[PDB]
């Protein structure tokens, strides 16, 4: 509501830009930092002096490094009890988002405890834990099969903000679009 | 079992219960059946009063 | 945030809970006024336990017999009697694995029950194309621009 | 659900007002459509053109009458009370954003949310040519309502009078394709963001389908076995209605 | 119908014969008469009443869809129908009645296939 009109002031945007940052961290509320790049609070004021954090936070969920993430935070942010067990639930949103699409090319959504376990760094034991914590938030709608050790999942990835994702879908609409044609020269037929 | 009120089985190979019950469908051999009877006799009847 | 304890639950949650907490959950002050400390507890106990295979049954799958006594924290046996429980309320159906130690969230199935859901997946491409047509009579018009 | 029922008077009115008022060159003609639509449902049942007069460089530069919505829908009034304001009318063939400060004006008229009806009067559409938008809030924007035929007895029979499957649902499905391959194309151009969101969707929700397929043709041939019976049951009828004829056959011989 | 009294100055032709009619101006003047009846129509006026008849894609379809849901319940009611067709020519032993029976049957189930 903000950039476009009422208290373009700098002064506005400098304190509403350190509480997005704080809270972003405390929180795992909406999708990851997808959000960050989109609306400015490092490029209306300043890229550093506590927006140094931010860069290192992309970082830190692709990789799922513990260490980048203990660097980043200072002592205001750090000291509240809330974020370290949000920081978990960013880290397997973003992994999963990443090995679904990659997956994804006609309907395939069946992803091993092995690839989520991986990404996370943490064995499978902690996974099942907390992925059935993860579920229960409804940030997963798919479902675990214990014994089979398969994830078979159903959607529920966000899928938005595009550079990679649009060349895919233009190869998948024309392929579409030509399963689609022989059906309908069928049909003229007879 | 014999009275059929639960669809199990007894293993007397082992020394187990086990899952008989997925079940069945119903009405399909049985509404062939029927139509098919009526029809027959509709048909004889007709034949002989033609000739 | 107990009503929330019994959503997430894993059931190794709830003695920390109880114990920490019982400034009305033992007690009462403007209704019963209490019941019994120790009768109010085991009340509790039913639900915590009811409540942890009904969230199971919907978010697994398949789950190992000795996975799921351990959540619950009890004896195979006791595990077994609150799974019998349940099916027979019928708020949950499940199938049970006694000796290979697999429990099973499977109930009844037709062809036409996934039928449905094709004619769902149908349907959501249907609606999709009415969509599809607006947006595009949109589109265009920023597109001229 | 919410719909719209237009009378045919309606967008016969219509095809009347391009050619009545002499408007050419693709330009704005204007009237309002009246009818109920107090409640969700709305209820076309009568138009007028509205005096409209536009410039040919300028479509923000419009004139319009204000004074003689207010005055006719008096003289409405008078006549029937089934004839109330509900929206207004344009010959298409798209929106344009000088739609708004016309559908703005009409706004303060209305007991509802203002209802554009575009009626394109070219006749090179298919099906019914008519799209139904009624402005809310998004700046304001026009959003897509079903648009269907209306019905009274006297009237449908009338319609009749003055004139008296499959590979069409198909075919236009396949038409659908290619407009948003299209639309598509059009916007790589312009790029080198809805739009993309529901593209993605739609192909995550052939290839999911293919599964559920095979179970259908387990229940489908149980249904052409079905079929199968059924032509026999007929041919019983078809017999007895021969042999009736060659009765009667015989016993004209006869005689 | 279109009427319009007597009122002349054309219509002195009109209401072997020819007394009668120049009497019956002369004796009455205004008195009633039908008068003949034509359409006349425009092109596009003609094509938007027969396009009354993609919304038009979009409902087709959906009943389609729907259809193949409930068929399961649609089988079972059908098979019963015919059970009583069947047996009512065998005490029969009308025709046309028994014959429309059979026929919508017939006609349903070869839609029913089509539709998947």
């Amino acid at each position: 509501t903000l950039e476009p009109s009422t208290s373009i002031t700098l002064a506005e945007r400098q304190q509403l830009a350190y509480d997005l940052s704080i809270s972003a961290l405390l929180g795992d509320k909406i999708y990851n930092f997808g959000e960050l790049l989109h609306h400015p609070i490092m490029e209306t004021i300043v890229n550093d002096s506590n927006y140094d954090w931010l860069f290192q936070l992309l970082n830190a969920l692709t990789v799922g490094d513990f260490d980048k993430f203990d660097s980043l935070i200072k002592v205001q942010i750090s000291k509240i009890p809330i974020l370290a067990q949000h920081e978990s639930f960013l880290r397997q949103k973003i992994c999963l988002m990443t090995l679904i699409e990659t997956v994804f090319v006609k309907n395939i959504r069946m992803l091993s405890f092995e690839d989520i376990s991986k990404a996370t760094h943490l064995p499978k034991d902690n996974v099942e834990h907390l992925v059935m914590r993860a579920i229960s938030l409804g940030l997963l709608k798919g479902s675990i099969d214990q014994v089979n050790e398969l994830v078979t999942i159903s959607w529920v990835q966000p899928r938005i903000i595009s550079g990679d994702q649009i060349t895919k879908m233009k190869d998948r609409l024309v392929e579409w679009n030509d399963q689609v044609e022989k059906l309908g020269k069928k049909m003229e037929a007879r | 079992i014999l009275d059929k009120i639960f669809y199990g089985v007894l293993d007397q190979g082992n020394g187990w219960l086990y899952v008989y019950e997925t079940p069945n469908q119903d009405a399909t051999y049985d509404s062939a059946l029927e139509l098919v009877g009526q029809l027959n006799k509709v048909v004889d009847q007709l034949f002989e009063k033609a000739s | 945030s107990l009503v929330k304890l019994f959503t997430t639950n894993e059931l190794m949650r709830w003695p920390i809970v109880q114990k920490t907490y019982e400034p009305v959950l033992n007690e009462d002050d403007l209704a019963f006024g209490g019941e019994a400390n120790k009768h109010h507890w085991e009340d509790l106990q039913k639900r915590v336990i009811e409540h942890n295979l009904r969230v199971i049954s919907e978010y697994y799958s398949r789950i190992t017999l000795l996975r799921l006594n351990e959540l619950l924290d009890l004896t195979e046996s006791q595990t077994e009697t609150y799974i019998s429980d349940l099916v027979n309320q019928g708020i949950i159906y499940a199938k049970v694995n006694r000796p290979a130690k697999i429990v099973n969230f499977e109930k009844p199935k037709n062809s036409s029950q996934l039928l449905n859901e094709w004619s769902h997946n149908v349907d959501e491409l249907l609606e999709h194309i009415e969509t599809i047509g607006h947006l595009i009579t949109k589109e265009e018009i920023m597109h001229g621009l | 659900h919410e719909k719209v029922t237009i009378a045919p008077l309606v967008l016969l009115s219509a095809l009347d007002h391009y050619e009545r008022t002499q408007t050419k060159e693709n330009k704005r003609c204007v009237g309002v459509i009246l009818g109920d639509a107090n409640s969700s449902t709305i209820r076309v049942t009568n138009s007028f053109a509205l005096p409209f007069e536009e410039d040919e460089k300028n479509s923000d530069v419009w004139f319009l009458d204000h004074n003689y919505i207010e005055n006719m829908n008096e003289m409405c009034k008078k006549i029937n009370a089934k004839e109330k304001l509900i929206g207004w009318y344009h010959s298409g063939p798209k929106l344009r954003a000088s739609d708004l400060k016309i559908n703005e004006l009409f706004k303060k008229y209305t007991q509802n949310n203002p209802l554009l009806l575009i009626v394109d009067v070219k006749q090179q559409g298919v099906g019914l040519p008519t799209d139904a938008y009624v402005a809310i809030e998004q700046e304001k924007t026009f959003l897509h309502l079903p648009c269907t035929i209306e019905a009274e007895e006297a009237e449908e029979i009338g319609v009749e009078h003055l004139l008296r499957i499959r590979l069409t649902n198909q075919l236009k499905s396949l038409k659908g394709l290619q407009s948003k391959l299209k639309d598509v194309v059009e916007y790589l151009d312009k790029v080198i963001h809805t739009i993309l969101g529901k593209l993605q969707d739609v192909f995550n929700l052939n290839n999911l389908q293919k599964a559920l397929t095979v179970k259908t043709n387990d229940e489908l041939m149980v249904i052409y076995i079905s079929n199968l019976v059924r032509s026999i049951i007929a041919f019983d009828d078809l017999i007895e209605n021969k042999i009736q004829n060659k009765k009667i056959q015989e016993q004209r011989v006869k005689d | 119908d279109a009427f319009r009294l007597i009122d002349t100055g054309a219509l002195i032709n009109n209401l072997l014969n020819k007394a009668n009619i120049q009497a019956l101006i002369h004796g009455l003047n205004r008195h009633y008469y039908s008068l003949n009846i034509d359409y006349h129509k425009t092109a596009k006026e003609t094509k938007m009443l027969m396009n009354l008849h993609y919304e038009e894609k979009e409902e087709s379809n959906l009943a389609a869809t729907k259809s193949m849901v409930k068929i399961a319940e649609q089988y079972s009611k059908r098979i019963e129908e015919e059970k009583e067709l069947t047996e009512e020519e065998l005490k029969t032993r009308p025709k046309k009645h028994l014959s429309e029976t059979a026929d919508e049957t017939l006609e349903n189930n070869i839609v029913s296939v089509l539709t998947a």
